[PDB]
RNA sequence: CAGCUUUACAGAUCAAUGGCGGAGGGAGGUCAACAUCAAGAACUGUGGGCGCCUAUAGAACUUAUAACGAACAUGGUUCUUGCCUUUUACCAGAACCAUCCGGGUGUUGUCUCCAUAGAAACAGGUAAAGCUGUAUUUUUU
């Protein structure tokens, strides 16, 4: 078995790709890479860019997302 | 405890339907439940708010989109109440 | 408290059906008491891929609709 | 009337439950269980089910006002005349029991209390067969046996939930006047002695397989049941299974809000001594001494229980018993502990395959059940029948099958790969072994036992019972093998009857021993003398009363008690002599190849290479029963006339029944 | 005042417990409930008469029913009692070929003692005959030197702001807990601590005495006695009026 | 309509209680068990539902209402 | 330290509804009369379905090494025995039977010894007894 803290501590210490969907929210997407982590799913994510979705780019800086509105991580 | 979790448990088994906030009935065997309902069925159908039905085998549900459960009315009988 | 019993689900290929009428398909791989699946990554409801391997987080889960008997 | 009993009438012992309900669970499988309880001689699991059938039901005709009281076991389940007068459980007089458990929800039970004592194991073994978990009942006293360890390995091979029960704590706290803390070591070992005779599976009072009993003062309770009940108040919904968890294992409380694994120096006893046991104790020694009204303020405060006024007045041992009763309530807790046993199903696939074959599983295409033990349950035959898989319904047409004739199908089967019906029967009426009543039901369905009429006369002991509706599913199907009765028959009682006008009647009496006790060899010999090869002493003596009494009612002349002796060789055969109107030698097996043949040609071959490290053309031309038959001449191999050798393997099968 | 402090006020009157208590059901003199401290004076007090085997076991071949059984095959275990067979021993067996000595084999002598054990087996043509009991083994030590639970006769084994249920109880045997113990496991007199009073002609003393297996060491005058006494027993127990 | 001045929803157990939801729907039945967090129980539960005119009705039997989606409960009427 | 249910409390309008209501004893007698206590493990009615099922219910007592007795006598009858030779009076076993010395339970009726109120809840307090409680993903932030 792996957790969801274990693959997100995995992610951290990549710092790979992420693209996160935002939740009750479907036009619009987030792509970064995972900076923080905390007990809950909140992290703090420098190099962000906001993404329109496909029914491209938009300019962003550094943000952190809070974890009551994520839905999809990857990494 | 909560007596409704307990009896959705009791239910366990028998052909229970299943509604959820989206408004998707599903109706088939229960196979388990939890404190928070996070129920899971078996030889399920599945259908929406227009009406279009949709077979399946093997759903597990979530108790915060859930909202309210049929039991069949055997439970009504017995016993977990008093 | 308790723990999902979902390791008949483990190594199966699920349709997670997800908030706002989407849904996420992939084999899953790990769970918690939180219900935040971890899984590794399929098409989005024709069809396209998004990632290697996902970690979806559990009030987002409307369903998860086993594909793999 | 009669004097071996039932209840005879729908005047029945109504139950707390309603028995609709009962049989609409038993309509789903994964919602019954069948327990078949067990133990060795006078551990208490007849007494635990009596407790059971008192706590499911109402207003029990035979529980007079004594063994209401506590003085007198009930003894339910013993409901024959002989297993009364005697003591002993003796016959399958099990129960269907809709037993809650922790979680307030509810699932039926078969029970069935078998026999502690060692003479009818037969009949535990039929009751393992029978049942998926298995409470294996200990005396703390007596402690692991070797007829417990027996039992437990029994079990083991015949794959089944052991969910243990140490039973009479009250033996113990009172009788050996144990300090709680040695009480406490006691039963650790037994634990230990019972891991130890286990494979693998660890068990302890945490994770809820032991169970501490004491059936007579009338409760039994698992540690998480305790917890349940009374450390809920103080300790939060977080950590109570931590707490539970924490108990047993030789952790203490160091006077202190947190516990801790070394010992502690101002405290003396561990947690479960200190949270359980030393409480227990306490409850005794106050039902037994202590002021009354003291004892009364003392249950309003922590258990939270009081006693009425009519309770007060009773007498110091019934007295103890309510107290206990009122503590550890209705017995849920053992209930909940073998649900916990048998939370995983995977077992049963498993169980089925070691009774029959490595099945392919086809459940909608035909109903089978495995005919487990005849009985005479209600004076009328009846037949203990588990419904493997389908449904058995009243007035059905079935096919059935002795287990006696399921090698032989087994063979024709494998030889195949037209409808060769042999023998079949009507269903009368089914019903539920509820102890001392039958309750009648009309269907029957998977993973249930029930008591059918119709079947009996078809079979001898053991058969397989199934309906199909084609060939396909016939192919498919198989054929329980026969039950390995754990305790082989060599207590051999020769007959005959003192008045020969009445040869049928004695014939039929001893057609009906065979049919009902299942371990029970009955050879009809050559000289009109018939020989029953029964287990022990003491059932022999049982089926003695059983013939001269009940199925017979008649006189008859009886032997010294024999033994069936066995014929062998010591050294080798040294004269190659042949018979005329063949030669075969002869020379002893390997002892320990013996002890485990007791216990494809390639394949046999290297086995028994492994076993006694044989040449490979022995092991190649072998081919036994029963013991050991090869074919080992030089030009056989060459011949044609010594291939083909079924038939003549059938002639010596008559030579080692019969020898010299 | 030491030992027996309460039951001498009133143990020597004419109406053993007094009129008008919450003991007695009242001058009526038909019913009694005890207190235990009382009901211990008593059991020790009556320890002459009441001698009597805790162990249930102990009446292995002295039960009523094996006593019965015996009478039914003319068989005396030979400590207890005898009688007339009840039926006339028939010696027409003509040398058949059933248990004859050419047939069967001696290795056990097939004592009487197992006959009235395991009656329907170890003797041919039963009648009449009832089954016995079959039992469990006694374990129950008792302390004679006045100390307070203790494996004595036996061997040691081979290894958040709350409390235990009953804190605050401060002792976990009662000073009276001893003697409510060695009551718990006496026979039915003593054993409860309620009862409807029988008449002094329905209490029996002798009775226990001549039910027990006879003290070793006795002249033959008194086993004789002894076993008169038994059927005397047996009888009244047999045919019941 | 009738019915007594109650004090708490334990206290009128049993009785036949309408239950406005979120989603607009009405579950007409009456209450067999309640919960700490609003979960109920209903015995001969009927749904009845307004789309966007008239009441459309479908009876359900034994229910298991979850407290989340209730927005309030009338009682309807009396026990039996 | 919250909540509801009951007593102990004023003064209420006193409807509303409940519950204690034709509201009135208790303890006992070596006191009665009656009933009933060995039968399909066995109880009694009630309607309904039509001598039997299905719901209602009730149920005091006695019972599983089977009994009202943790107790034990004596008769009568047959049959077999024994001392015996006549019988009674006896021996000891059997089968039926009875008698007796006792026992409960229930209902009345009495006898004795102690005693005496015909109305209180609601709005909620004052005080005390019964149980429950101690915002970051599945309930209410
Ligand atoms: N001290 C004590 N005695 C008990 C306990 N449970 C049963 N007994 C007694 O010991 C014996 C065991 O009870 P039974 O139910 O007869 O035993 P069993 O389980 O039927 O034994 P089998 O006849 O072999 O099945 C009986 O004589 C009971 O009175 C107990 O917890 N403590």
């Amino acid at each position: 078995m792996v957790p969801p803290i274990n693959c997100i501590f995995n992610f951290l210490q990549q710092q790979t790709p992420v693209t996160i969907w935002l939740f009750e929210q479907i036009g619009i997407r987030i792509k970064g890479k995972i900076v923080g982590f905390d007990e809950f799913m909140n992290v703090v994510i420098d190099e962000a860019v906001e993404i329109p979705v496909n029914s491209k780019g938009t300019p962003l800086g550094k943000i952190l997302l809070k974890g009551d509105n994520i839905t999809l991580i990857t990494s | 405890n909560g007596i409704p979790v307990k009896l959705l448990n009791e239910a366990q088994g028998h052909i229970v339907s299943l509604e959820l906030t989206t408004g998707a009935t599903y109706r088939g065997k229960l196979v388990e439940s939890e404190d928070s309902m996070n129920v899971q069925l078996r030889d399920v159908i599945a259908t929406e708010p227009q009406g279009a039905v949709t077979h399946m085998d093997q759903i597990f549900v979530r108790g915060s989109q859930i909202k309210f459960i049929v039991v069949p009315d055997l439970l009504k009988n017995a016993p977990l109440f008093k | 408290v308790s723990t999902p019993e979902l390791k008949k689900y483990m190594d199966k290929k699920i349709l997670l059906n997800i908030n706002g009428s989407r849904k996420v398909a992939g084999i899953l791989r790990g769970y918690d008491i939180f219900l935040n699946v971890v899984l590794d990554d399929a098409m989005e409801i024709n069809n396209h891929q998004l990632g290697l391997q996902t970690v979806i987080r559990g009030n987002s889960i409307i369903s998860l609709e086993a594909l793999d008997a | 009337e009669h004097t071996i009993f039932t209840q005879l009438k729908k005047n029945i012992p109504k139950t707390r439950y309603n028995r609709d309900y009962m049989l609409s669970m038993a309509n789903i499988p994964e919602r019954i269980i069948n327990v078949g309880v067990i133990g060795p001689l006078h551990s208490g699991k007849t007494s635990l089910m009596d407790l059971l059938v008192i706590d499911s039901h109402k207003r029990i005709p035979d529980m007079s006002k004594n063994v209401e009281l506590g003085w007198k076991p009930l003894r339910y389940l013993d409901n024959l005349k002989q297993e009364i007068d005697r003591g002993l459980s003796i016959k399958l007089n099990g129960s269907t029991l809709l037993c809650t458990d922790l979680e307030s929800k509810s699932r039926m039970i078969n029970f069935l209390d078998a026999p502690g004592h060692v003479n009818f194991m037969d009949e535990t073994a039929v009751a393992l067969a029978a049942s998926d978990l298995v409470l294996i009942v200990i005396d703390v006293v007596e402690g692991v046996t070797f007829v417990v360890e027996q039992l437990i390995k029994q079990s083991i091979k015949n794959n089944v939930a052991m969910c243990f029960v140490i039973n009479k704590l009250d033996r113990l706290i009172l009788d050996l006047k144990l300090p709680p803390m040695d009480a406490y070591l006691k039963l650790n070992h037994i634990i230990a002695n019972i891991n130890s005779f286990t494979k693998g599976n660890v068990f302890s009072p945490i994770d809820n397989n032991i169970i501490f009993a004491s059936t007579k003062l009338g409760f039994t309770f698992t540690i998480k049941e305790f917890v349940s009940y009374y450390y809920a108040h103080s300790i939060p919904s977080s950590k109570i299974d931590d707490f539970t968890t924490r108990l047993w294992g030789s952790v203490y409380y160091h006077k202190g809000n947190f516990r801790t694994k070394p010992f502690e120096n101002v405290e003396k006893y561990p947690t479960f001594v200190e949270f359980i046991l030393i409480p227990l104790y306490k409850i005794f020694s106050y039902a037994l001494s202590m002021e009354k009204d003291k004892l009364k303020n003392l249950l309003r405060s922590n258990f939270r229980v009081n006693l009425s006024q009519e309770a007060l007045q009773y007498d110091p041992q019934p007295f103890l018993k309510h107290v206990l009763q009122l503590i550890f309530r209705q017995q849920t807790g053992l209930v909940d502990a073998i649900t916990r046993c048998y939370q995983p199903f995977e077992l049963f696939d498993n169980k089925t395959a070691h009774l029959s074959i490595p099945g392919k599983s086809t459940p909608e295409g035909t109903l089978w059940a495995h005919v487990l033990k005849t009985v005479d349950y209600g004076g009328a035959e009846w037949s203990l029948v588990r419904i493997y898989s389908g449904l058995l319904k009243r007035g059905d047409t079935v096919r059935i099958l002795d287990t006696s004739q399921s090698e032989s199908r087994q063979k024709r089967q494998l030889h195949d790969i037209e409808d060769d019906e042999t023998p079949s029967c009507e269903v009368e009426e089914i019903g539920l072994l509820g102890g001392r009543y039958v309750y009648p039901v009309h269907e029957a369905h998977k993973g249930q036992i029930v008591l059918i009429k119709g079947i009996s006369s078809a079979y001898i002991k053991s058969a397989t019972l199934y309906s199909v509706k084609s060939k396909e599913d016939m192919k498919q199907l198989k054929f329980f093998k026969p039950l390995d009765y754990i305790t082989e028959a060599v207590f051999k009682i020769v007959l005959q009857p003192l008045l020969p006008r009445e040869l049928p009647k004695l014939l039929d009496a001893l057609n009906k021993i065979s049919k009902y006790y299942p371990g029970v060899i009955i050879k009809v010999e050559e000289s009109g003398e018939h020989v029953i090869l029964g287990n022990g002493e003491l059932y022999m003596d049982c089926l003695l009363y059983d013939l001269r009494a009940s199925y017979a009612k008649i006189e008859i002349k009886i032997s010294d008690p024999l033994t069936v002796f066995s014929e062998s060789c010591s050294n080798e055969s040294f004269a190659s002599i042949p018979v005329s109107n063949i030669s075969v030698a002869a020379e002893p097996m390997d002892s320990k190849m013996i002890q485990d043949l007791s216990r494809p040609r390639k394949l046999s071959k290297i086995l028994r290479t492994e076993y006694g490290w044989d040449s490979l053309a022995s092991r190649n031309v072998w081919s036994f029963y029963n013991l050991i038959n090869d074919t080992l001449p030089d030009e056989i191999s060459p011949e044609l006339l010594s291939k083909y050798k079924e038939q003549i393997i059938q002639g010596f099968y008559w030579a080692v029944k019969e020898g010299p | 005042s030491q030992d027996d402090e309460y039951v001498k006020d009133w143990l020597y009157d004419s109406r053993p417990l007094e009129e008008d208590s919450k003991k007695v059901n009242g001058t009526s003199y038909k019913k009694w409930s005890f207190d235990l401290p009382e009901m211990s004076n008593l059991y020790r007090l009556s320890t002459p008469l009441r001698d009597e085997v805790t162990d249930k076991n102990y009446y292995y071949l002295f039960d009523k029913k094996s006593f019965f059984n015996g009478k039914a095959l003319n068989n005396a275990i030979p400590g207890g009692p005898k009688f007339e067979p009840l039926y006339p021993r028939e010696e027409e067996e003509d040398y058949n070929e059933f248990n004859s000595i050419d047939r069967v084999i001696f290795r056990v002598p097939i004592r009487s003692e197992y006959k009235v054990a395991f009656p329907h087996l170890y003797n041919s043509r039963p009648r009449s005959v009832r089954i016995p009991w079959y039992n469990n083994p006694v374990s129950c030590i008792i302390q004679n030197d006045e100390e307070y639970d203790t494996p004595a006769l036996f061997f040691d084994p081979s290894l958040e702001d709350f409390a235990p249920l009953l804190a605050e109880e401060e002792e976990l045997i009662l000073p009276n807990t001893k003697d409510a113990m060695s009551l718990y496991h006496s026979p039915f007199p003593f054993n409860r601590t309620k009862g409807k009073m029988v008449r002094a002609q329905d209490v029996a003393l002798a009775k226990k005495w001549f039910l027990q297996h006879p003290d070793e060491e006795y002249p033959v005058k008194v086993k004789v006695s002894y076993q008169k006494l038994l059927k005397n027993y047996v009888l009244n127990e047999l045919h019941p009026t | 309509i009738q019915v007594a001045h109650s004090s708490r929803l334990a206290n009128l157990i049993d009785y036949k209680l309408r239950v406005l939801t979120q989603d607009g729907r009405v579950y007409i039945g009456q209450l067999m068990a309640f919960d700490k967090h609003m979960n109920l129980v209903l015995n001969e539960c009927i749904e009845e539902r307004v789309p966007k005119i008239k009441v459309e009705k479908r009876v359900l039997g034994l229910t298991i209402l979850r407290g989340e989606q209730i927005l309030s409960t009338v009682v309807e009427d009396k026990p039996l």
